[PDB]
């Protein structure tokens, strides 16, 4: 499946 | 007149949480809308319920983008716009790594004495953030072994209650850590 | 052979505004899913009728996580766009490749995560899934927060296990779309290129999967050694030789396919 | 910002054969940044009625994209696909050989 979410960069 | 927003249950929210932005007021305003300054700023409109006035603003589940500085206007009908609400900073936290909450010379402590708090984490955040007896703000300092730590001497503003604090970074002052391990401070 | 590779870009629009999104998943050479930030209603979509089987709970989740990383990466577009001073003049672009290639066993190979900022590459994962490497100083920002944040654990996590095992789930669900073969339908093409030269093309088309070998053979040994989508889900591929003009019937054109037992020999007959 | 000129393909599903329905692919590859304006065209003008795949980039993070349409190839008519884009100083029509 998808990555999981992540923070912003 | 101005609206009255506050927040529930509080203004600091965790990721994948929901939080409700209440608007109320007593003009009987039977429109309202609510506007994010910010990153990325929005406006939503949203219908006056005569309980006084009131609207409640369901935002969530909060999210990096929806952080930011909240006013809220009252309009009848078409809109004829109230002046801003004082503003409210809504927080997302538990982004991050939590720091260490440590206290000296101790948590509790005896009647007369104070309190000194110190947010340690190997995470290089910039400023730490401390709630709540959600106000203290300060900076950390680079390194000791590898670890950034920020020290809030209480000295006269010590008087107990649960305490937790989170890390930041500069470019993103609205986005804070997760909560430290609560440490409750009484005054025994 | 066994990849998951999924494509991110999200470009920022001069002023406000969201940053369109998208995102894109394949599984070796077929396209499964997509999201898109800009639709009416911004949901998960399916790509091929193996993955519509699939739970409610499969498509919300996978909704779910596309939505977060799509704000994610609309704050990341600001923030960047706010490390190198870079005032409303400008449209920018932010894209993001995450995947995992399987080994010859039923576990992970090798694990990919990389991050480029208007073209050049910006910050990437580390094969050891542990480590970052930066492109500047900006980056090594990002590199703070986002060792701040322990995403090379989540994603390490994700590689080794889960992209795996849904990539294994995925093979043998569509097995009958994926592990299956297309022959390639051929033609040959002659163009004259000079006075003595002339150029021969070795047009197969219609096939899946992509893993084609073309050779041209003169008279014995090797000559030679792009692919484009048909549109339907195959491929078409052809191998170029440059040869003297009136000397064509020897250059004969070799193809090995998995959809073929014995290999084709093709000569130029203009018919 | 690094701009990369694109690259076109216009070509089609099957060799073409007059009394077979096929599909028109304009194909563009290798490009940056991923506003590209595509329409393809026949006999001149455009063709309103189009649908493209979803973007996607390479290893090289250039990006991709492919267009298509339905038709039928006639010795009467010509095909070519109309590109506008950044790194082109001018929107580029590029003919459909029947090869």
């Amino acid at each position: 499946r998808y990555r999981p979410g992540t923070v912003a960069l | 007149r101005k609206p009255s927003l506050l927040a529930h249950p509080g203004r600091l929210v965790k990721s994948e949480e929901t939080v409700i932005l209440q608007c109320w007021s007593d003009v009987r305003f039977e429109h309202f809308l609510l506007h994010r300054e910010g990153k990325f700023k929005d406006t939503l409109h949203l219908i006056g319920e005569h309980h006084v006035s009131k609207a409640n603003f369901s935002i969530g589940p909060m999210m990096q983008d929806l952080a930011g500085t909240y006013r809220c206007y009252g309009s009848v009908t078409p809109y004829q716009l109230s002046a801003p609400s004082d503003p409210l900073d809504i927080v997302i936290t538990g982004l991050y790594e939590k720091p260490s909450l440590s206290a000296q010379p101790g948590p509790t402590v005896l009647a007369g004495e104070s309190v000194t708090l110190s947010c340690s984490s190997r995470s290089s955040y910039d400023m730490y953030h401390l709630s709540r007896e959600h106000e203290c703000r300060f900076s950390a300092g680079p390194k000791v072994n590898g670890t950034f730590q920020a020290d809030f001497p209480l000295g006269p503003a010590t008087h107990g209650g649960t305490y937790r604090c989170f890390g930041s970074f500069r470019d993103s002052p609205y986005e804070w850590s997760n909560s430290s391990d609560p440490l409750l401070v009484s005054v025994i | 052979s066994h990849s998951m590779r999924y494509f991110d870009t999200a470009v920022s629009r001069p002023g406000r505004g969201e940053p369109r999104f998208i995102s894109v998943g394949y599984v070796d050479d077929t396209q499964f899913v997509r999201f898109d930030s800009d639709a009416a209603s911004p949901r998960g979509e399916p790509r091929a009728p193996w993955v519509e089987q699939e739970g409610p709970e499969y498509w919300d989740r996978e909704t779910q996580k596309y939505k977060r990383q799509a704000q994610a990466d609309r704050v990341s577009l600001r923030n960047l766009r706010g490390y190198y001073n870079q005032s409303e003049d400008g449209s920018h672009t932010l894209q993001r490749m995450s995947g995992c290639d399987l080994g010859p066993d039923g576990r992970l190979l090798r694990g990919y995560d990389q991050s480029a900022y208007d073209g050049k590459d910006y910050i990437a994962l580390n094969e050891d899934l542990r480590s970052w490497t930066a492109a500047d100083t900006a980056a090594q920002i990002t590199q703070r927060k986002l060792e701040a944040a322990r995403a090379a654990e989540q994603l390490r996590a994700y590689l080794e296990g889960t992209c795996v095992e849904w990539l294994r789930r995925y093979l043998e669900n569509g097995k009958e779309t994926l592990q299956r073969a297309e022959p390639p339908k051929t033609h040959v093409t002659h163009h004259p290129l000079s006075d003595h030269e002339a150029t021969l093309r070795c047009w197969a088309l219609g096939f899946y999967p992509a893993e084609i070998t073309l050779t041209w053979q003169r008279d014995g040994e090797d000559q030679t050694q792009e692919t484009r989508p048909a549109g339907d889900g195959t491929f078409q591929k052809w191998a170029a030789v440059v040869v003297p003009s009136g000397q064509e019937q020897r250059y004969t054109c070799h193809m090995q396919h998995e959809g073929l037992q014995e290999p084709l020999t093709l000569s130029w007959e203009p018919s | 910002m690094i701009q990369r000129t694109p690259k076109i393909q216009v070509y089609s599903r099957h060799p073409a054969e007059n009394g077979k329905s096929n599909f028109l692919n304009c194909y563009v590859s290798g490009f940056h940044p991923s506003d590209i304006e595509v329409d393809l065209l026949k006999n001149g003008e455009r063709i309103e009625k189009v649908e493209h795949s979803d973007l996607s980039f390479s290893k090289d993070w250039s990006f991709y994209l492919l267009y298509y349409t339905e038709f039928t190839p006639t010795e009467k008519d010509e095909y070519a696909c109309r590109v506008n884009h950044v790194t082109l100083s001018q929107p580029k029509i590029v003919k459909w050989d029947r090869d």
